[PDB]
């Protein structure tokens, strides 16, 4: 009987197409948003390539793959993880144009790796030199700029553009270390609207004592690290508080050691249990801030933020213990306290305060802006920024259609395959412009016209593209730019998963349950 | 809203929207819910005529700014 | 039944609208039907699309009679004029149906913009004399550029506007130019024809007796002219009689209304930017519902844009500030979808042309709104 | 301004003796709310469901 055996076709494309047109619209910064609703009412709204994929449930079993291969997207990049499925998508039409006509589906993927190695030497020559040892805002602002517009509002932008150009300055030094574990000191909590957003230069605890005349503002204070506690317990009654009432003289001997007269000098105490209110009047008389119920992780940062030194017992005191604070202020919001600690002399870490009110509105700007300072964290590590706005994919796809038989020298059956891959250089700035109503082939077309032009001019300039006038524009007059490591995994990590779809010609079900 | 059971995750923007209102200020809650539920039924003209979402939210956005200065 | 027997009646004239959207222009679209038994029909045209359906919306079979009399008059272009008709049914969805307006306040609003309308057609009025024969020439060839007879029509619509001429004459200038008789030949060339004045059945120059494989000819000699048609081909006949023949209603409207318009779907841009500025002098309640009327009226030039594959939103935002600001001369190229204005584009079209075009929409629209509901099952 | 008690036919009435004034802080509250909710359900994309 023979025949049998099977045909490659749309068929095992219509798993891998499926996500296409579905992460089309929410790609570009007019792109839109993409929510994620349970039985209890919670709902997420966000486009982040985490809900995409991960969070996401679809028959489709060609997406699991695709949410393996983002967690690299994921780490390195974060941002833009839309463009590479919209690469493969391209892609899977062109076989159709190719491999229907009895190409197989190993001559086309030599173009692949092909272009992975001409890509790098585009690369190389169309990446700019910067020097961020010069501590230049002129480019922080500018690449902040870029992915605030491409996650949030034009409001909302504004806002947090010198915010993350700042947070990551304080860390960043002239030996480029920008370490982002040990800082990261999200607060999560419902205030106002997310556009009154603040930024804090220190830790910011969220326990406070509710001892009515406790100070809110002030000056400075001392930090005493304290991981026992002192206070009335059910033990008789007068032998544990003879051990509270002798170390209670030596805290307040500790602020006489440092002057504690001084208006300009202030002191303060933590402690990680709770504070009988009785013993709080003795620190009211004084003008002594206390805080009870301390967790654990939140003082141990505090020797690092703070400058002092960790200390169990109280009968062990010295000067090197408390800290230094240029600020404190302690705001009473429900029924916490929260104590704002910053303007320190050295801080080792920052935070950025977060409001709002619905739970998608928090949620849309908790990873906006952990994906922002990620990527404004790389162009401090990559010393040479990529101009953005679509000039890296048109100006490539040109490359490869100048130099094919005078340069790799094709033989005929690898030409189709490059040529395929330059066909899907032009797709993620063709979704750009169909998401801000312009035409996307007749835009396209203005933009091709100024890079004859540039040819012939003789001279180093790149082409731009803008949504919002719909002409051509220079990046760096726009602002838009690229770190090198975020175009470097993801040219390379395009290749391997457009690759491994087009190997498949067959799927079949069995296995173990 | 707060007792209605709402089947409809779609909607709900305008349920938890309310509570905005309500820690801001705690009146006016009638008047956002026609204000905000009107923004939204004029719109409807504007999308059947083919225009985007980008000029609808920046036309919203552009006007916003000019009631406060004429408060 | 009721407010909800008007919305099937308003989506019925609607879908209808819609469809011969993309017929009016040279770049008209095309449409192809399915019948229950089987046979298809291709065709630009609307007149035969409508006849061809039977619609099950008892709306929509008003309009059959309406596109009847529209095509009484010209034929060419004057099918698409139904979807104003259409447009001011959609137009009354946020008040009909939602403000709760009533009819005859809606129709007393199209009474004063009828009457408003015509003031601004005798606006864009650009007289001109008919006894230029080369300015009527580039004339009835308007119409012609729809079809690839544009240069066949040189030795074809010089034929016609000197026979129209001989029958019109004056009387005003009523006349009847039906006592013309034209007559078909199948076989040869288009280029050749036949010049006769006078009668084809005192001091008669000569007489004589051609060869005709249809029939001899005749020479009357009087103290009424016939036109002989040879067709290039066997069924071009029939397109030839649409340029010619159906083509004598340029020659009619030229003698009625000798001012000229802006042609091809440039006329009503001037009106819908002088229509709003007419509504703000109202002040009234019905204001509302009178200056609806220009969002109608801009819907028509879209059919153009959306035959020239543009952006209807962001091209007619610089199209409608040149027709309210600049000059009401200013019009739309149909081609390529440009801003460049009728004065070099070439093409003028009498003023009856959208008289008789908005006449006939605003008598046939307030006639679908005084229709409250619709019943069947009577058996007669 | 409008109060409609048996004045439904002039349609006018002066607030002033009347005391019929709206909040400034709400009506700022108020058009900050409704805008961000308009543009919230304009940027809904597709609803996402999670192990469910």
């Amino acid at each position: 009987e023979s025949l049998r055996r099977d045909a490659a076709l749309k068929v095992n494309v219509t798993s891998a197409e499926g996500l296409q047109s579905v992460l089309e619209t929410n790609l570009g910064p007019k792109g839109t948003l993409k929510m994620l609703v349970d039985g209890a009412g919670n709902i997420k709204l966000t486009k982040d390539g985490k809900v995409l994929l991960t969070e996401m449930q679809i028959q489709s079993p060609t997406a699991v793959l695709i949410a393996r291969a983002a967690a690299a997207q994921d780490e390195i990049t974060g941002d833009g993880t839309t463009t590479v499925v919209c690469l493969v998508g391209e892609l899977l039409r062109q076989a159709h144009r190719f491999i229907q006509e009895g190409v197989h589906p190993r001559i086309i993927t030599d173009g692949f790796e092909i272009a992975r190695k001409e890509s790098m030497k585009f690369l190389d020559e169309f990446k700019i030199s910067k020097t961020n040892l010069s501590n230049d805002r002129e480019f922080l602002l500018q690449v902040a700029r870029s992915s605030l517009l491409t996650k949030v509002d034009a409001d909302l932008t504004e806002v947090l553009t010198p915010i993350v150009t700042d947070a990551v300055l304080s860390v960043y030094d002239a030996q480029a270390d920008n370490l982002d574990l040990h800082m990261v000191e999200i607060m999560q909590m419902q205030h106002l609207s997310p556009k009154d957003t603040t930024f804090i230069k220190g830790l910011v605890l969220d326990h406070g004592g509710r001892h009515p005349d406790m100070p809110t503002r002030v000056k400075n204070a001392y930090v005493l690290i304290l991981n026992v506690s002192l206070e009335y317990e059910k033990t008789l009654a007068a032998s544990e508080r003879k051990f509270v009432d002798a170390k209670l003289k030596k805290i307040i001997d500790l602020k006489n050691e440092v002057c504690g007269m001084d208006p300009d000098k202030g002191f303060v105490i933590i402690n990680q249990k709770g504070i009988d209110p009785m013993s709080l009047d003795v620190f009211a008389k004084h003008n002594i801030l206390a805080l009870r119920r301390a967790k654990r992780r939140n003082m141990e940062r505090l020797q690092l933020v703070t400058g002092g030194e960790a200390q169990n017992s109280v009968e062990d005191l010295s000067p090197q213990i408390l800290g230094f604070s240029g600020l404190v202020y302690q705001e009473t919001i429900g029924e916490e306290k929260f104590t704002y600690v910053t303007e320190n002399t050295d801080p080792k870490s920052c935070t950025i305060l977060i409001k709002g009110s619905t739970h998608y509105a928090l949620a849309q700007t908790k990873d906006a802006v952990r994906d922002g300072l990620r990527a404004v964290a790389n162009v401090l590590k990559d010393k040479n920024i990529i101009p953005g706005a679509g000039a890296f994919y048109i100006a490539l796809s040109r490359y490869l259609r100048s130099a094919n038989m005078n340069k790799l020298g094709a033989k005929g059956k690898t030409k189709t395959g490059i040529e395929a891959f330059a066909e899907a250089l032009l797709v993620i700035p063709k979704t750009l412009v169909k998401n801000s109503g312009f035409d996307p082939l007749d835009v396209l077309a203005m933009v091709e016209d100024e890079l004859d032009d540039a040819q012939d001019s003789d001279e180093t300039r790149y082409v731009g593209v803008d949504l919002n006038i719909g002409d051509s524009c220079d990046p760096t007059i726009e602002g838009i730019w690229d770190s090198y490591r975020v175009l470097r995994n993801a040219i390379t990590g395009a290749t391997g998963i457009a690759s491994n779809l087009l190997l498949c010609d067959e799927l079949l079900r069995a296995g173990r349950s | 809203l707060r007792e209605l059971d709402i089947v409809h995750p779609a909607v709900k923007v305008l349920v938890m929207a309310t509570e905005q209102q309500k820690i801001d200020m705690g009146d006016g809650t009638n008047l956002v819910m026609i204000l905000a539920g009107e923004l939204l039924n004029v719109s409807e003209k504007l999308i059947s005529m083919g225009l985007s979402a980008v000029e609808i939210i920046q036309g919203y956005n552009m006007a916003r700014k000019f009631t406060l200065k004429e408060l | 039944t009721g407010r909800q027997a008007q919305i099937s009646n308003i989506t019925a004239a609607k879908a209808v609208a819609d469809v011969i959207r993309t017929c009016l222009g040279p770049k008209a679209m095309l449409k192809m039907l399915l019948d229950p038994m089987g046979g298809l029909v291709l065709t630009n045209d609307g007149h035969a699309i409508l006849r061809e359906i039977d619609v099950a919306h008892p709306a929509a079979k008003s309009m059959l009679e309406l596109s009847r009399t529209q095509d009484e008059e010209v034929g060419d272009g004057t099918t698409t004029v139904i979807i104003l008709a259409g447009e001011i049914l959609a137009q009354c969805a946020p008040y009909l149906i939602e403000k709760n307006i009533h009819p005859v306040i809606i129709i007393q609003a199209l009474k004063k913009a009828l009457t408003d309308a015509l003031e601004v057609i005798k606006q864009v009025s650009k007289p001109v004399d008919v006894e230029n024969d080369a300015a009527m020439k580039k004339l009835i060839q308007a119409s012609i550029g729809t079809k690839y007879v544009i240069h066949w029509s040189e030795k074809m619509c010089e034929l016609a506007l000197d026979a129209v001429k001989t029958v019109r004459k004056d009387l005003f200038e009523i006349d009847i130019k039906r006592y013309v008789r034209v007559e078909k030949i199948p076989g040869g060339d288009v280029l050749d024809s036949r010049v006769l004045k006078g009668v084809l059945l005192t001091n008669c120059g000569l007489f004589k007796v051609e060869m005709i494989g249809d029939e001899y000819f005749s020479f009357l000699d009087n103290c009424a002219c016939t036109i002989m048609l040879r067709g290039g081909s066997k069924d071009i006949l029939n397109e030839i009689d649409r340029n010619l023949q159906d083509a004598m209603a340029v020659a009619r409207n030229v003698m009625l209304s000798p001012s000229l318009s802006p042609g091809g779907g440039a006329t009503e841009m001037a009106v819908s930017v002088k229509l709003a500025e007419k509504a703000k002098q109202l002040e009234g309640i019905q204001q509302w519902p009178y200056q609806a009327v220009a969002d109608a009226m801009e819907c028509i030039p879209r059919t153009l844009i959306q035959n020239a594959g543009g952006d209807p939103i962001r091209l007619l935002s610089q199209l409608r500030a040149k027709h309210a600001q600049g000059n009401f001369t200013t019009g739309i190229d149909g081609d390529k979808g440009k801003i460049v204005d009728m004065v070099s584009y070439g093409i003028w079209e009498p003023e009856v042309i959208k008289q008789q075009s908005v006449k006939t929409a605003i008598e046939s629209a307030c006639l679908l709104l005084r229709v409250d509901d619709i019943v069947s099952g009577v058996r007669k | 301004g409008v109060d409609i008690d048996g004045e439904s036919d002039e349609g006018v009435k002066d607030i002033r003796e009347e005391n019929i004034y709206d909040m400034l802080a709400t009506k700022k509250f108020a058009i900050n709310v409704a805008t961000e909710a308009a543009t919230t359900v304009l940027s809904i994309d597709q609803i996402i469901m999670a192990k469910k």
